[PDB]
């Protein structure tokens, strides 16, 4: 199909 | 009616001149009254523009004005005054041209050759080549053009020339262009399957380009082309697909790489290997907003006519920093989202994600 | 110090109003800008009242 990545950013505790 | 909007200035501070203006209101009120017909409550004062803009104008809170196109474009523009300027909701504007070209298509579906959607395509790529301005409008019509082709040459066995291929990539890179994202942004508050169609049809219309036509590279600055054809050499080395982006906010390049081993090509050999990259489909094809991932990576397709793979390796450059947890995923059409279904993480270096999906 | 103020005027909204060259914004204009200068001169710290835009609202 059509492919990516996805990222979240870094969250403390 | 007439709005109408006016301002005045004053020495005084903004409050003993708004105190001032309102105590002779009504003077006011019955002077324009005696030369115009007015209507009853209309006349406000106040001493805040919240938006205020040459396109548009001044207005308060939840004002929305619709405003006609420009020259050679029809339509109108329409925005809502919210806390943070004119928010464009509605535009309409499309390109005479492209309009006109959209209008003759409508005559040839029912009588359509596979010259005919050639010439077309070719008369489209010349039009926004001419005229590069990806407004809210055109990308709404070239979406649907572009779509109503794709469904006519599939439902009607077109063959897709190597020339005609190369006019659909020319249109691809002018609306993919990476100043087209904050319009791409307003369409799909409308039509929030226009991104998802075009990728769609992309799709669609690189089944159609036969393996006497491959094969065929075309690298454009946002859109990368690749379509090969298979002999018995993919029983041996399998499939690759490099990329190499450059985009100006990044003195990195955007790298990314399909992987298929020569295992997965162990049943009979199809007729055509087609993959294409970009980066600005990932900044408009949409992602979950309760949600605060994003598409970190461009995004990347391939496509086998009637073949299965079971196995496809895919290698991701990041474009921004300080994000953490890859999610492999991939665009789902059906239910138009992000989906994780059959890719999973292999590996996560300072640079490139590796990803693995079990299909393709 | 600047104070805005907006009304409806029941006619027909022409697209000569979008043009602030146009004899159709010029004869608004000035017939509006009249009328408040009239009611706001006598308004201490009063400098001047000028028609900036047209809609069809
Ligand atoms: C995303 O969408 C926005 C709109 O939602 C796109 O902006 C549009 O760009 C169009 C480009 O062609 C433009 O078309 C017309 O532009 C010229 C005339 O426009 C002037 O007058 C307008 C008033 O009616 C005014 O709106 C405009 O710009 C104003 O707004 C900007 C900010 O947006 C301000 O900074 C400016 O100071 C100004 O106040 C202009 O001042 C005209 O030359 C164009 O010519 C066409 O036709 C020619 C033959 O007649 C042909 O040769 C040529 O190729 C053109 O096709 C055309 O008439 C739209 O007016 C404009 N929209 C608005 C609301 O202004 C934006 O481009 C898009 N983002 C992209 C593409 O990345
Ligand atoms: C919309 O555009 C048309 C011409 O394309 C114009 O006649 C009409 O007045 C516009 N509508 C508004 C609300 O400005
Ligand atoms: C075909 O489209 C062009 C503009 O794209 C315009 O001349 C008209 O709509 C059509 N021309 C014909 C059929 O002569
Ligand atoms: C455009 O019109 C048709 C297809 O739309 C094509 O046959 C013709 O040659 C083209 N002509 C021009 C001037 O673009
Ligand atoms: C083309 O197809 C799409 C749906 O696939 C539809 O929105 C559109 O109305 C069709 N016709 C034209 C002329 O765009
Ligand atoms: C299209 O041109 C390419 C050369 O760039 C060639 O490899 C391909 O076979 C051509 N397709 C045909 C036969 O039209
Ligand atoms: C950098 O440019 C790319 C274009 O390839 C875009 O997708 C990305 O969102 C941009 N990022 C920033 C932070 O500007
Ligand atoms: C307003 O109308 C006049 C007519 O003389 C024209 O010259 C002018 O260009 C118009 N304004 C705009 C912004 O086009």
């Amino acid at each position: 199909t059509s492919f990516s990545i996805l990222m979240s950013p870094f969250v403390p505790s | 009616s007439i709005v109408a909007g006016y301002e005045v200035v004053g020495s005084s501070s903004a409050s003993e001149l708004l105190s001032a203006i309102e105590h002779v209101a009504e003077k006011a009120k019955t002077a324009l009254h005696k030369l115009f017909p007015l209507e009853d409550g209309s006349f406000r004062v106040f001493g805040k523009a919240q938006c205020n803009d040459i396109v548009f104008g001044f207005g308060s809170k939840d004002d929305e004005y619709t405003l006609p196109c420009s020259s050679g474009y029809r339509g109108n523009i329409t925005a809502k005054c919210e806390s943070s300027g004119w928010q464009v909701i509605r535009e309409t504007c499309v390109l005479s041209l492209l309009e006109e070209l959209n209008k003759n298509f409508s005559m040839i579906v029912g009588n359509a050759t596979e010259a005919a959607v050639s010439s077309f395509v070719q008369n489209l790529s010349v039009i926004i080549r001419q005229n590069p301005s990806t407004t809210v409008g055109n990308l709404a019509s070239v979406v649907s053009i572009l779509s109503n082709i794709s469904s006519l040459s599939l439902a009607s066995h077109f063959r897709v020339s190597n020339s005609t291929m190369e006019d659909v990539i020319s249109i691809a890179d002018n609306i993919l262009n990476s100043a087209s994202v904050t319009n791409w942004t307003v369409l799909l508050r409308e039509e929030k399957y226009a991104s998802s169609r075009l990728l769609e049809t992309l799709e669609n219309i690189s089944t159609l380009v036969p393996p006497t036509a491959l094969p065929l590279n075309f690298s454009r600055k946002f859109i990368d082309w690749k379509g090969i054809p298979v002999n018995k050499s993919q029983l041996k080395r399998g499939y690759s697909y490099q990329i190499k982006m450059c985009p100006q906010n990044t003195s990195i390049p955007i790298r990314g790489r399909v992987l298929i081993g020569s295992d997965q090509f162990q049943r009979s050999l199809p007729e055509t290997i087609i993959s294409m990259a970009s980066l600005t489909l990932g900044n408009i094809l949409p992602v979950s907003k309760n949600g605060n991932a994003q598409v970190n990576g461009p995004v990347i397709s391939t496509v086998i006519q009637n073949y299965s793979i079971n196995e496809v390796f895919l290698f991701f450059s990041k474009i921004e920093s300080n994000l953490s947890q890859p999610h492999c995923v991939f665009w789902d059409f059906s239910h138009l989202q992000w989906n994780d279904a059959g890719c999973h993480l292999v590996n996560e270096t300072q640079d490139i994600v590796t990803c693995q999906c079990t299909h393709l | 110090t600047k104070i805005w103020g907006t009304f409806k005027i029941n006619e027909r909204f022409t697209n000569d109003l979008l043009n602030s060259s146009s004899a159709i914004y010029s004869k608004y204009a000035n017939g509006i800008e009249i009328q408040l200068k009239k009611a706001y001169e006598r308004i201490q710290g009063f400098e001047s009242v000028q028609v900036t835009q047209f809609r069809n609202g």
